Parts: structure tokens; C-alpha cells; sequence
């Protein structure tokens, strides 16, 4: 699960390295950037339907077609995984602040997203929506600091990326 | 491999749930320095700890270095002292983590098959990591004896604390004892 | 060059990945911790002749064997040789203290050491000497800062690891 | 590969000296901060970037989408993207490093070579390249425009100074124009 | 580029063989099928134009949110772009009947589709409905003979499954 | 086994494919030539004994050294193995006749033929010959159709061509 | 590798055209069943092909089996047997497939600097690819000379037309030429 | 160079033998007039046919003429038309002479490697060479369109046979067949 220190770690264990200097240096990264998100990661477990469901509401508002009979919106239960698709990519952006990196959203939204929505015809423009509303939403200091905001808003871009 | 911040995750995960304990984590990092002083005070000292340690099981065992001892001849020694300091990087590497899981599965797995195909003494092996765990508990609260290190001596200089980081040695000590268990 | 940015660097091209989270987390390390390190790369610089000279002079103290006829330090050339070596490895060190690594170690110092010792006869205990007594010299603050002097004491420990 | 602190080292070792200037080396983690806001520009933006980019080649000149362009069939665009993206991702690796040795190295290094024994076009690459270098100088400075992003239009919120990181912005752009001296 | 007879000697050339019995065999199938899909590659040649034309035009009928400001069908240069590609299709399915094989469409079509769209925000759904529109459409013996047709359907639905 | 069919299913298995129109395409061609090798597969099922033996008499007519005392003609046992040999190759070409491939002949013929006939001194000629006279021997429409008989004698062609 | 119609295919791509002369098309699958006739002519009678032309271009030239010769020692002989029969088999290929792709891209890329750096005479090669050029006329024609065949002859008993496939026999024969071409 | 008549001797003198099909040789003397004409209709008409077959491969890829296409700008239009014309003389040589050394030896020897350090377009040459292939095909049977040629048609007044030398067409065709393989 990709971190700071699983990085450093698997790079030590590649070259049967002790931990050394650079090892604990980038360590010492972590534990300087932890407040700014945890702070993050305490505000979004804190909110995160909320923070889904004005998201999910923007890609429709942006998609109506996806209302019509046969689309991936027009009945209660796909309206339901929609919506549950949101809150799994921001509950995986929770995950990401707490270790501070990308390891969650890489093994458990991004990898095999393009063949599932792929094969069920669910089209990638209102994930990239929803996500890029949250991506715009936020101000600090109102919702959050800014080093909070600033970590919030690139793992918000790392999904967004993975999808264009 | 897992770290103590993604071993949340994966608990979390299971209950597909957020990470709601944000004060658990806060007491994580506020321990940080601690931690890399812990590391810094193993991986400065790791050579004195392995020669010592392997050198301890060989004098309570003579028979290691007689005729049909697993540490002869030559080439039996060194794959010994490379084992002790396999052994004592992948604890390293778990007191960096604040997690087991490197250690689990990149060094215990399998590792009593491996010796019981070799020939290689479980006992003989628990002793040597039983040293490393006593060296690496005074090393972390900056405590070596003159007595068992004479001229090799080592003092980390860490800012001191009354209890000396027993939190540390603890987490540290139940490394080296998944280490033992691994082999018993 | 081992270093906090070209570990984070060659871990992300290995995987093809732009740097994320976790990379620039590490480099915020380096931030926090050049300050101590660039002190002690700078007292060496302004003291590494005095520093090496006390170190050759301890290991020759140790070990006066090295004077008799035909020893490693019993000439005038194998004595300027020595105690060159010993700055060699102190300048290694400011390189590693101004990098954030072990990188000029491994690539200038410790590759081929053992190699070339063997090959001449030289014993390395009094390598191991110099470089120990170097590592208990130091205190703070009266040399350098107590993280200043943590970077350097780590970096001749390394050193003295390599050869042991 | 270097960085700019291990640039300064293999500079000094050609003489077998010291590193002695630290006020320089300082003055690099001064701009430590804003470095790091230079590449999350680049990189949270680098799919908007790439695909504007070779859109915008392409928009200039037709014939890479026609009969015997470079970017035809749908094999050739794809291939087209993944190179501009390599590119920006080895441009984003020199800044976070301060230095072009891994650019150098891993990308520019018989990329010419390459391009001609293919038939790749290096005048239009020049002008993708050229494109993303303006793309990465606006995310830097947070100064896209509407015109150029539409609804696409991103903020980093970086805390503003007068000059907008400029010393930044000319040092990103040194390392695009090493990638068009490259292929020119 | 794949077909009934490079398919068979590349069999033949990884095993060093001469064309043995088998092969001819395979080819005498080319010889019975060329008929049917050399009609259906002739319809297709003098038609395409109008082909593609009605099969763009149910694509946009069955999503006009295409048509708005921002989307993939909104300007001129869209459009013109977006018949293009269902007719670069059809002639790569034109040139699949000619030769036997999905060779064709395997490489100038298939071959980084999904990249290209993903690049550009083209949903795909489109590009799906406009070949399925294709392979609902032909009827035998109104457009050409039941097996000239079986062999165009079946590459549309080749195409069609790339997609899905 | 090799086969159209099996030639056809290992190349799209290699590359992951489904059947495509190539590989139809392929098995057509089966379809249009089985009844001129089943035709010739029911001739020598039914007459395979006189066939072999007017071969092997052959083969003997043209080397009759193989009769004096110590070679391969020489003892009951020697010359009933010669006369069944000829016949286990007629026996296998009755199989590749049925198959529509080389497959049995290689599997069970050719692989290790010349391996045994060195270890144990059987001289290669006489095999040529027998095969050599059955090549030679059939007309149409007498023994079969025209069809029928190319398969056949492609079949002993390379039989001998796997001997020479 | 192409085959005759996705070589219609290829030139129609260079301007993103349909494949509109069908009638062409349709000529190839009527000469179909004769191109099958013709593959199974040289197939059937490769070793006989191979051992008379190698045979032919010794007999012309004794140098090939003196010292110093190509062909000296056996392990020579066997390898231009290999290479002989490999060259047959590529030209048997492109006839199957109405294209020289595959012998140009599989067989002739880079023989002739391959034979200089062995030493491997093109001069004899040449010769060899002649007679089998010859060979390969009359197998298709059905009219192999008793005098050339002796107790080798064979028949093939393909239907008999005025021309005797005069088009395959040119075919084939140009494929022979590219060979030379390739050696000269 | 060889012409059709020393190719004759080049291929009998792999085994030292006179040249005894004659037969051959009266045949390609017969057809010489014609063979004449065929040369006089490409040369008569090539500035036509080379401005035509530029200006339609430009017409079919737009981007050749635009920022960083290689007929961008006048120095790079020139020198096209400059290749173009050059390789339709060589084809014209390989047709008078009835071989195609000359074009092998003094045009398509390293066309593509010269082509790969330039950066010119393969692909839009071959297209260009196509067209030439179809201009010559038209005026050796001296059957251009007024639909292609409007007011610059040209009338050879050769002797009309049925076929339009088929065979002259061909052989034309498979030269310049030539070239494209080359750059393919
Ligand atoms: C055989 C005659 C024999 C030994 C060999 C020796 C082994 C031994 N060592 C310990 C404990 C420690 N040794 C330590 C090692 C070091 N101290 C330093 O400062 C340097 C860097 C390093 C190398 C010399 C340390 C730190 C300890 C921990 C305790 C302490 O400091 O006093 C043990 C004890 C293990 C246990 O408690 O089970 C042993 C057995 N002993 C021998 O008899
Ligand atoms: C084709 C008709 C055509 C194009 C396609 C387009 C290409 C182009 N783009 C720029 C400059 C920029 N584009 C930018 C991209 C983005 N801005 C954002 O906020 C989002 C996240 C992102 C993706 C859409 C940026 C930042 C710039 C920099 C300048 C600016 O912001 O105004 C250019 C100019 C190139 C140059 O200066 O040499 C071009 C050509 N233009 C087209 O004509
Ligand atoms: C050496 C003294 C010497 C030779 C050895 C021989 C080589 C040679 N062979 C030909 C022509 C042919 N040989 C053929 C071979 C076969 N015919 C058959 O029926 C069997 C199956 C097969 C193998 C024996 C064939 C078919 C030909 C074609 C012509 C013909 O049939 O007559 C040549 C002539 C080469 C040429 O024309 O340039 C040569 C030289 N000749 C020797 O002198
Ligand atoms: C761009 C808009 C564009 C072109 C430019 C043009 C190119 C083109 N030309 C041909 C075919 C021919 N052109 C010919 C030229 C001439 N005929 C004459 O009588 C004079 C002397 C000479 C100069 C004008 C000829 C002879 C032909 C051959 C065919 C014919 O006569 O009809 C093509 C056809 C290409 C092909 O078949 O592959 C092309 C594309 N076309 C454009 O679109
Ligand atoms: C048990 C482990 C020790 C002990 C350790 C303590 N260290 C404390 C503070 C501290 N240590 C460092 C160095 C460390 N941080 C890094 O970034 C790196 C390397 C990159 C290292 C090696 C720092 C910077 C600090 C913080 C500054 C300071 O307090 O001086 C510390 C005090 C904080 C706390 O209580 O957690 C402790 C306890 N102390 C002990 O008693 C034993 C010997
Ligand atoms: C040009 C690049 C910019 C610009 C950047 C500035 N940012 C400054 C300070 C600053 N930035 C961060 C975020 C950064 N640090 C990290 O550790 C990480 C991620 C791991 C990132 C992305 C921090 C924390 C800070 C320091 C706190 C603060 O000062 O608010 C900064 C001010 C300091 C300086 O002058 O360098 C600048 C200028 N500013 C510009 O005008 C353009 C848009
Ligand atoms: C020059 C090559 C020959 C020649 C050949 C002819 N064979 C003709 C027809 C024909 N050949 C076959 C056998 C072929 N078809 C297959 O499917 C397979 C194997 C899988 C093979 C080997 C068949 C079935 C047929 C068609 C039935 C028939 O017409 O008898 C043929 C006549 C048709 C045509 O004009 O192309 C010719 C000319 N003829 C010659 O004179 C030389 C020796
Ligand atoms: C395709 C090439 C033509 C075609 C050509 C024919 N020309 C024929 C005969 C012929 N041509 C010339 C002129 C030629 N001979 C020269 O010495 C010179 C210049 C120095 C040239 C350009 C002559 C003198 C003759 C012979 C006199 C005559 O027959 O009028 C010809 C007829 C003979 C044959 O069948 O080869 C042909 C076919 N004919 C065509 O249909 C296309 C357009
Ligand atoms: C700075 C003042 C901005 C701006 C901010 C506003 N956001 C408003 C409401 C709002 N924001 C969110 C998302 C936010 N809350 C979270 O929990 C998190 C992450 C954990 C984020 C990023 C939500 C869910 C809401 C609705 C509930 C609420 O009232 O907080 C808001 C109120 C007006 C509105 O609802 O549109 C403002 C003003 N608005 C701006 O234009 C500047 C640039
Ligand atoms: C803490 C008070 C120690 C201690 C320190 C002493 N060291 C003495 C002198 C001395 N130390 C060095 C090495 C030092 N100089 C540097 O530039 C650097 C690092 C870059 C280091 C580590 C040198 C070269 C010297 C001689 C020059 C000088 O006087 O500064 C020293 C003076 C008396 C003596 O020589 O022993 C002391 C007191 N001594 C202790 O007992 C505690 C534990
Ligand atoms: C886009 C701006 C271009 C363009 C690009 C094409 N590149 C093609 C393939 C290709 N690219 C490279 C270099 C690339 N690979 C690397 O690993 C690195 C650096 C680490 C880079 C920068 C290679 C080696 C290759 C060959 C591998 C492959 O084919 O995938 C390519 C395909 C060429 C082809 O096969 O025909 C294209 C089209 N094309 C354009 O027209 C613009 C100017
Ligand atoms: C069977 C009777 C069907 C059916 C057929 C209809 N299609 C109509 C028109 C039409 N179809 C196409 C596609 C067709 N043209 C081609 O060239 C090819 C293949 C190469 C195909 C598959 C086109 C382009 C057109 C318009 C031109 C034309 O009229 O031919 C059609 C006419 C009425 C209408 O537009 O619906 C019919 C009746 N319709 C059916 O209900 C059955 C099931
Ligand atoms: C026979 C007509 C020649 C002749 C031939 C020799 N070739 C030798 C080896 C050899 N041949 C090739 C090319 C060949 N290998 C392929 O894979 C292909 C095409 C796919 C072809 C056409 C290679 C690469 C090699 C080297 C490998 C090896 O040595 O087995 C050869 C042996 C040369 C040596 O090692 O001395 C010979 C003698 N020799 C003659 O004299 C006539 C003219
Ligand atoms: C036109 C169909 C092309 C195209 C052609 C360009 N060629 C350029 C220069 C060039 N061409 C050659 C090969 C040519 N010279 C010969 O002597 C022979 C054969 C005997 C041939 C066929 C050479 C050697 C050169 C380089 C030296 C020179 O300038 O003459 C060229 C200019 C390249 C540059 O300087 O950038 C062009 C543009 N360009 C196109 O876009 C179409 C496809």
C-alpha cells in the first residue's frame, strides 16, 4: 500500500539496505504533513455524505440524460450505486490522507475501474464530474486549512487523472 | 506491506467504513521522532548486534563450531552471521512501519520449512534473535553496558524521557518474539 | 545518487507514475531536516583537515604496530596515504550530509573498499578506529546542534558498518 | 541520477573537495515549498495538459489525422498521448529534483534516434512540447486563463508573491527546451 | 495482419514446416467464403458514404445531449470529426471483408481506441449505438446475400464487443 | 493433434481470442474437402492390408540383400516387423485422411523415426521405397476420385519427405 | 506478413480509400484452386528439390567440398542443406500467400550481410536458388524430364490447361528473383 | 548497370553457360517499338505528371503544407518536387533498359535511411509514387482522362493494339512497385 515509508521501505528491502539517512529524512515528511491531513481526513469521515451526495447531484444536474429509461441513472437501485460509486471514490480519498499516499485509491478504485464501467456501459464523464465538482467546492480556511485543502484537492486531481 | 496507517485502512475496510479514530493516528505521529531515533539506534548499531549475537550462541553452544555443527565450516558461519542480519533488518524494517506485515511475509514465511530442509537449528537460531532482542531493547533506551560492549560502546544521545520509550521496546520486543514464534 | 528525491523519483518511473502524495511528503523531509545536516556539512567543511588529522592520530595510537619496517604506516608515503584516506571518507560524509544520503558513500568509499584493502595488505581496524573515534568525539552543542551531530554520528556509523 | 544537492557533490569531487558553498544549497530549500506546489501544478493538471497539448498540435496541423499522418490510425494517436505524457513526467521529475540528469538520461537519450527510425515527426513533437511548456509556466504562476481552460479551468491556491515563483517558472521551461534542443 | 492464410504460415513458420495439408485446406475455405464477403466488400465501397451517414444520425438521435454547448457532437469540426469515425470504421470493416480477417480493424482501429477516447472525453456509448445501429439495420436479400451479410455483422459485432 | 480446427483455436488461444471470421473461414474449407479424404480414408481402412503388403514387396524387389543372414529382411520375425512398419505408416496417413492434418503422422510416425531406425541399423531406403511405390501406384478415378488421391499421395509425399 | 488482399488493403490505406477494383479480387479466388495445385507441387517434392539443387551447384563448383570450401566440413554441408530447404520454404510461403512479404521480412532482411559476416558464398547460393527456380517451373507445369528425375520422378495429376499456369510459374519464379536480388 | 539482355548473361554465367534461349531475347526485340513508345510517353508528360502527383498527395494530407510538414516551406516543397522527379527518371531508365539495376543501384539503395535522417515522410511518398504509377499506367496506354488532365491532356499517337501493352504497364508498375517497397 503505497505511503512514504512503504516506499522507502521497498526500496531499502530491493537493495538489502537497512533504513539510512534518506529513509527516515522522508519519515520525518510524514509526520510534518500528518496535521494538514488527518485534519483533511477527520472533516471528510466527519461529512463525507454530505460531500458524496452534492457531488453525485452535480454529475446529474450536468447528465439529465442519465434519467432516461435504459441509462445508468433511470432507476432506484442504479440512482443508489451511482451515488455509493462517489462515496467509495471520497471514502478511498479518506483512506489516502490517513496514510498519505495513493496505495487505497491505486488497489481499490483505480485498478480494473476502466473495465468494469467498460463493460457495464457506464460512461466515465460523470465520475470525472462528481469528482471535479469536489474538486472545485472546497475554500479554506471555511472548510478546512489550506495545506488540509491543498492535500484533499491533488488526491481529488489523482482520481480525476486516472479517469481522463 | 502494511504500515500502522494502513493497517487502519484495512480494518476500516472491512466494515467498507471511513477511519474515524483521527486521535489514534495523532499519538502515531507524535511518537514519530521516538520511532526514528528507535531505528536510527538498531541500524547504527546493527554490525555490534549481529557479531555479539551470534558470537553469544556460539559460546553457550561449542558445538556449533565442532565437527557436524551447523556454523562449520567457514561457509556455514558466514550464511549465519548473513541470517542474523536478515533477520534483524526485516525488525528494523517492522519498527520503521509500526507494523508486522514486511516481516511477516518477506522473512517468517516459510522460513522453519527453509531450515528444517537445511539442516539449520531452530533452538540455536532463537537464541541468537533473544540477544538481538535484549541488544536492541538498551540500544533504543540508550543504555548498553560497558560491561557486554567494552571498546564498542555507543551512546545515540536521544533527549531523554523517565520511562525511555518502554512503548518502543515493547513493540519492538514483540517483532524479534513473531521472530521466535516463527521458529517454535 | 542515493538521496530522499532520487529514492521517490526512481520508485515512481519504475511504476510510471507522476509524483503523487507520498513523494512530495518525502521531499517536505528534507526541508525540515537540511538545516541540521547543511550545519554539519559546513562545520566539516571548515574543520575537516583538524577532524581527519585527530582521527589518523587516534588510529596510529591504537595500533602502533603500523610504524615498524615495512607496515602500513612506516614510510612517509603510506603515512600521507592514511591519513588522505580518512579525509577521503570525512569528505564523503559532507557529501552525504549535503545530499540527504548515503549515495557518495556507497558510489566513492565503500564500493571495491575491501577489494583494495586486501589487495595491499592494509588492515582495516585502523580504518575502523579512525572512523569510531571520529563517531565518539562529537557532542553537542558544543560542535553542532544535537540533530546536526545525529545526521553525522549516523553517517560513520554507515561508514564503520561497511567495514565490519 | 542527481538532484541539485548531488550536482553540487560530483561538481566539488572534480577537484577531490569539500562542497563549501551551503548558502546556495540553502537558497535551494528556501524554495523548497513553492517547488513542491511547482510540480502538484504539473502533475494534479498533467491530463488536461497532454490532451490540450496534442489537441493543439494536431488543430495546427491537420495532416497528422489524414491519410500517412503520424498520428493515424487510432494506434498512432494513443502512442502520440502516452509520449507526451512520458515527457511532462520526466520534465516533472527534473524540477521535483532540481536538476535534468534523469531527463537527460531516461527520456532524451536517443530519442531523435528513435523518432527518425520510426518516422515520428520531431517538428510537430517541438510544438506539443512547446504547448505543455506554456501549459506548466500558467499552473505554476496559478494563472490559467478561461479562454484556454473553459470549464476545465483549475486553482491550486498556492500562497501568492509578486514574481509568481518565476525562478521556477524559468527553470521548468530550461527543461522543455532541453527536450525541443533534443529533437531539434 | 491477421487472415486465413497469415494465420497458417505463421502456424507453419514457428514450427519451420513447408504448407502441409491443413493449410491448403484452410485456404480452400478463403476460396468458398471470398464470394460472400467480396459482395459484401463491393456493397460497402459503393455505399459506405451513405452507410456511415444514417448510422451517425442514430447515434446523435439517440444522445442530442451531444448537441450542447461543451459536448462531443456541439461544433461543426465535432461533427464533421465524429462521422469520420464511424466511417473509418466501416472502411476498416470494408477492408476486413476483403481480406478474411479482423487484421484491420485489429490494428488501425482496435489498437489504442479506448486510449484516444479517454484522452478526449468521447464517451463511447456513440460509437456503439452508431455500429449497432449498422448491424440491426441490413436485412438479405434487400442488401446483398444472407451469407454476404452474415460475414459484415459478424465484423460489426466484432467491433461492437472491442468497445464493450 | 494438428488439424485445421486445432491450428486455427491454438493461434486464437496464443493471442486471447474468441473464433473470428478467419478462423470460420478456416473450417469451412474442412467442410469442402472431407469427402475427398474420407473418401480415400474408407479406401485404405478397406483395403489397407493389400496396400501395405504390395509396398513392402516392393521395397524388398528393390533391395533383396535385405534377405542374406544378419539383415533386416532375414528371419520371420525381421520381415513380419518390416511388412507391419509399412503398414503403421499407411495406418497413419489413414488418420491425418480423417483429421485433415499431418498431426498423427507427426506425433506417432515421424517423431523418433530416425532415432530407432539408427539405434537398431534399419536402413531408411527400404522405407522410402515402400512409401515411394505407394505414391506412384494409385489413378483415378480407378482407386478413388482425383481428390481423394492428392490427398493421398500429399500424405505419403510427406511421409517420405520426413525420411529424406 | 500480407497476402495479396491485404496488400490491396495497405496501397488502398496510403490514401484512407475503399477497396474498390473487386473484379481483381475476384481473379485471385478463381486462379485459387490452381495456387493450391501449385504450393503442393514444390511442398511434395521439397527434399527431392533441395538435395538435386544443392547436388547441382557442388557439381558445377568441386571447390564447395575441397579445403577451404563452404560446404567443407559435414557440419557446412548440413547447414547450406538447412538453408536451402529454409529459402524453399519461404518462397513456397509467399506463393500460398500471393506476396513476397513474408520472404523479404522473414528470409531476406539482412541475409546477405549475415553470408558476408560468415564467409557463405552468394555466387554458389545464387546458383543453388536457380535450379530450385527451375525445379519449381516444372513441378507447377506437371512437366518434371524423366532425364533430370530419373526413378525420382513424380506426378501430380493436376487438371491440364493450354498455359500450364504460365502466371503461378512467373509468380514463383519472381519470388526466386527476389532471392538473387537480395545476394547480388 | 544491367538492361534485360546482360541480366540474360549475368544469370547464365552463374554456371558459365552461353545464353541459349534466344527465343526470350527476339521476344523483348519485338516488343522494343513499343517498348520505345512506352519511355516517350512517360518523358513527354513528366512535369505534368510529377506537379500532379505532389499536388495530390498535398491535397490528401493538408498538414504537408502547414507548421512543421515537410513541404513546409519553399525549400522543402522544392526539393520534393526535386524527388519526385528523380525517381520517376530513374523509373523511366529501368523501363528503356527493361531491368531495374539502375533504379536499385542509383535511387532506392539507402532512400530509406536518407529519408529517416531528413525527416521526410515515407508514407506521403509512397502516395505520391502511387499516383505517378497511375499516371504512367495511363499514359503508356495513351488513355488519360480529360476528367484528370482538363486542358494540359495529352495525345501520344502511338499504333493501338487491343491489350494497350498490358505487359509494358505492368512491368512499369512493378517498378515503381519497387520504389514504394523500399520505402515501406
Ligand atoms: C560469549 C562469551 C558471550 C557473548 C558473545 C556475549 C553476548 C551477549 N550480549 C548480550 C547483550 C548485549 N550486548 C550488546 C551489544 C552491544 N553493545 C554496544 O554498545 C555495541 C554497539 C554492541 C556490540 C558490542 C548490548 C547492547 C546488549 C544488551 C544488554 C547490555 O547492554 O548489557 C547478551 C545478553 C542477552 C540476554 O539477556 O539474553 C549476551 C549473552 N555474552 C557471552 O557470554
Ligand atoms: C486547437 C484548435 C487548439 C487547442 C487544442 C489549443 C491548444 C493550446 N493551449 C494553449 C495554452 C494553455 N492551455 C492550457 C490548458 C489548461 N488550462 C487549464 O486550466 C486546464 C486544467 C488545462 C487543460 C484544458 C493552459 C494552462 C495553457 C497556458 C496559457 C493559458 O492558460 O492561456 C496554447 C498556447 C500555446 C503557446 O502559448 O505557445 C495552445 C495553442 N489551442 C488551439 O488553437
Ligand atoms: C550434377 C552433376 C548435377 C545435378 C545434381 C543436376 C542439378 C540440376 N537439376 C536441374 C533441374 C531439375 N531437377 C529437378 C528435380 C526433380 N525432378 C523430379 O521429378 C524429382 C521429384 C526432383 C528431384 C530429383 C527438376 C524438376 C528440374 C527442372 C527441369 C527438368 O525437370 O528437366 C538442373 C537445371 C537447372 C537450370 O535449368 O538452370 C540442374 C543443373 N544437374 C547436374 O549437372
Ligand atoms: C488534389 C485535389 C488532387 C490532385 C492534384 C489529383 C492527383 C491525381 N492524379 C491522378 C491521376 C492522373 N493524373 C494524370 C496526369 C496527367 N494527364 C495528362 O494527360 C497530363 C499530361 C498529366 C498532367 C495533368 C494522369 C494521366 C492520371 C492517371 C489516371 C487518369 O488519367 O484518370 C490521380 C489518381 C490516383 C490513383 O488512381 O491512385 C490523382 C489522385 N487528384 C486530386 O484529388
Ligand atoms: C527512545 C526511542 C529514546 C528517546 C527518543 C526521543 N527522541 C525525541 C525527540 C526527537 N528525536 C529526533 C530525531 C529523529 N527525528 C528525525 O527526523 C530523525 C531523522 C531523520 C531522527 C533520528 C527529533 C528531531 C526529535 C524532536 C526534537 C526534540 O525533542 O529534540 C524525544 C522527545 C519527544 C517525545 O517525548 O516523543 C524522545 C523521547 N528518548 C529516550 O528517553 C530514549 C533514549
Ligand atoms: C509558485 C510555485 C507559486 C507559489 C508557491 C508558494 N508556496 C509557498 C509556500 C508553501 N507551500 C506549501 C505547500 C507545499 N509544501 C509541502 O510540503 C507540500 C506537499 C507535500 C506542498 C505542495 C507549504 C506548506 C508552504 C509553506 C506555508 C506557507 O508559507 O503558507 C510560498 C510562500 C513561501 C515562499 O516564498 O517560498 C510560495 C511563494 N506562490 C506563487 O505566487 C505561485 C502561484
Ligand atoms: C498449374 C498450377 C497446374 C494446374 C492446376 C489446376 N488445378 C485446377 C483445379 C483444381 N485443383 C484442385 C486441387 C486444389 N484445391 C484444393 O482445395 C486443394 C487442397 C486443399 C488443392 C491442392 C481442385 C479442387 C480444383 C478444382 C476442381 C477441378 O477443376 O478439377 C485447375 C482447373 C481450374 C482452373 O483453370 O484454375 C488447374 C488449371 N493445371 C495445369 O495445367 C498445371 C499443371
Ligand atoms: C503501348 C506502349 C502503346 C503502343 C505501342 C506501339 N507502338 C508500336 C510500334 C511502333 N512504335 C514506333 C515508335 C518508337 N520506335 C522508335 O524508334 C521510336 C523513337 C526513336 C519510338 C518512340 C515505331 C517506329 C513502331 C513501328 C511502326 C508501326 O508499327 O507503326 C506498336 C505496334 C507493334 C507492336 O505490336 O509492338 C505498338 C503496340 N500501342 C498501344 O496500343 C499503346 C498505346
Ligand atoms: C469559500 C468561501 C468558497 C465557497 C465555499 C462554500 N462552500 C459552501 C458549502 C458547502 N461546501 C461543502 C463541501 C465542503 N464541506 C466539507 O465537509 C468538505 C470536505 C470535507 C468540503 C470541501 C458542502 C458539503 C457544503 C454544503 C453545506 C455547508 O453549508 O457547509 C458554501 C455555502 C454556499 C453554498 O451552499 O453554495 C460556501 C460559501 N464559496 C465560494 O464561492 C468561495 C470561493
Ligand atoms: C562534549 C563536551 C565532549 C567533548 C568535546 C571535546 N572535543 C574537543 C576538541 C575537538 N573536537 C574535535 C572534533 C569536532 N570538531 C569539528 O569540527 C567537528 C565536526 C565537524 C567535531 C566533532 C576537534 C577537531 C577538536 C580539537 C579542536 C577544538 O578544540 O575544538 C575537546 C577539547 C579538549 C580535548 O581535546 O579533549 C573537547 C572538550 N569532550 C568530552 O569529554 C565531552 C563528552
Ligand atoms: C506525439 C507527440 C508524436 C508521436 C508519437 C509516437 N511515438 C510512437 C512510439 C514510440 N515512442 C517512443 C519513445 C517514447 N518511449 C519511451 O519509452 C520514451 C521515453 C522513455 C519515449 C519518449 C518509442 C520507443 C516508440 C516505439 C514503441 C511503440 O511503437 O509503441 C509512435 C508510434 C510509432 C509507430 O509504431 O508507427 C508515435 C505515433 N507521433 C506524432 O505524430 C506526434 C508528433
Ligand atoms: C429487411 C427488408 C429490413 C429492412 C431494410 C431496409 N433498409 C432500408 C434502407 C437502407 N438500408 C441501408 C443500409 C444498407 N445499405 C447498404 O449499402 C448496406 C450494406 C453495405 C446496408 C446494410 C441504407 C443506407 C438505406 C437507405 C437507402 C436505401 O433505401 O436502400 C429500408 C428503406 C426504408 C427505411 O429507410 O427504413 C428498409 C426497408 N427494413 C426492415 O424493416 C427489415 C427488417
Ligand atoms: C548453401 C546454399 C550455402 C551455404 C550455407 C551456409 N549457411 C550457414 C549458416 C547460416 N545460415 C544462416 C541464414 C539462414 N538462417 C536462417 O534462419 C535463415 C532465414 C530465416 C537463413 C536463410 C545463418 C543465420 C547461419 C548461421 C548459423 C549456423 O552456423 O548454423 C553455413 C554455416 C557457416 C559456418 O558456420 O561456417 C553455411 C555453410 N554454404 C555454401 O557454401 C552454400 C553456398
Ligand atoms: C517529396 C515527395 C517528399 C519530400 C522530399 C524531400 N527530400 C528532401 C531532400 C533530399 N532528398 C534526397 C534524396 C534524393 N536525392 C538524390 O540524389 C536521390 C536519388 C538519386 C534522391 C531520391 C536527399 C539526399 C536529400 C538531402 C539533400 C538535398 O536537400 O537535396 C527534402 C528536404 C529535407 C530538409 O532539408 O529538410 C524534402 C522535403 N518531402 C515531403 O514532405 C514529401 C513526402
Amino acid at each position: 500500500m503505497k505511503s512514504v515509508v512503504t516506499t522507502v521501505i521497498a526500496a531499502a528491502d530491493a537493495a538489502g539496505r537497512f533504513p539510512s539517512s534518506s529513509d527516515l529524512e522522508s519519515v520525518q515528511g510524514s509526520i510534518q504533513r500528518a496535521a494538514a491531513r488527518l485534519e483533511a481526513a477527520e472533516k471528510l469521515a466527519g461529512n463525507i455524505d454530505a460531500v458524496a451526495t452534492e457531488a453525485y447531484n452535480a454529475c446529474i444536474k450536468k447528465y439529465p440524460y442519465l434519467n432516461n429509461a435504459g441509462e445508468a441513472n433511470s432507476t432506484d437501485t442504479f440512482k443508489a450505486k451511482c451515488a455509493r460509486d462517489i462515496k467509495h471514490y471520497l471514502r478511498l480519498i479518506q483512506y489516502c490522507l490517513v496514510v498519505g499516499g495513493t496505495g487505497p485509491l491505486d488497489e481499490w478504485g483505480i485498478a480494473g475501474q476502466r473495465e468494469v464501467y467498460r463493460a457495464l456501459g457506464l460512461p466515465t464523464a460523470p465520475y470525472v464530474e462528481a469528482l471535479s465538482f469536489a474538486r472545485n467546492r472546497g475554500c479554506a480556511p471555511r472548510d478546512m486549512s489550506a495545506q488540509a485543502l491543498t492535500e484533499y484537492n491533488a488526491l481529488l486531481d489523482y482520481a480525476i487523472n486516472s479517469l481522463s | 506491506m502494511l504500515d500502522a496507517f494502513s493497517r487502519a485502512v484495512v480494518s476500516a475496510d472491512a466494515s467498507t467504513s471511513t477511519v474515524s479514530d483521527i486521535a489514534a493516528l495523532r499519538a502515531f505521529v507524535a511518537s514519530g521522532n521516538r520511532r526514528l531515533d528507535a531505528v536510527n539506534a538498531i541500524a547504527s548499531n546493527a554490525s555490534c548486534m549481529v557479531s555479539d549475537a551470534v558470537a553469544g550462541m556460539i559460546c553457550e553452544n561449542q558445538g556449533l563450531i565442532q565437527a557436524g555443527g551447523n556454523c562449520y565450516p567457514n561457509r556455514r558461519m558466514a550464511a549465519c552471521l548473513r541470517d542474523a542480519e536478515i533477520i534483524l533488518r526485516y525488525v528494523t524494517y517492522a519498527l520503521l512501519a509500526g507494523d508486522a506485515s514486511v516481516l511477516d511475509d518477506r522473512c517468517l514465511n516459510g522460513l522453519k520449512e527453509t531450515y528444517a530442509a537445511l539442516g539449520v537449528p531452530t533452538t540455536s537460531t532463537v537464541r541468537a534473535v533473544q540477544i538481538m532482542k535484549a541488544q536492541a531493547a538498551a540500544h533504543i533506551q540508550d543504555t548498553p553496558s560497558e560491561a557486554r560492549a567494552g571498546a564498542k560502546l555507543r551512546k545515540m544521545g536521544s533527549p531523554v524521557v523517565e520511562d525511555r520509550c518502554a512503548s518502543l521496546v515493547a513493540e519492538a520486543s514483540s517483532y524479534f518474539d513473531r521472530v521466535i514464534s516463527a521458529l517454535s
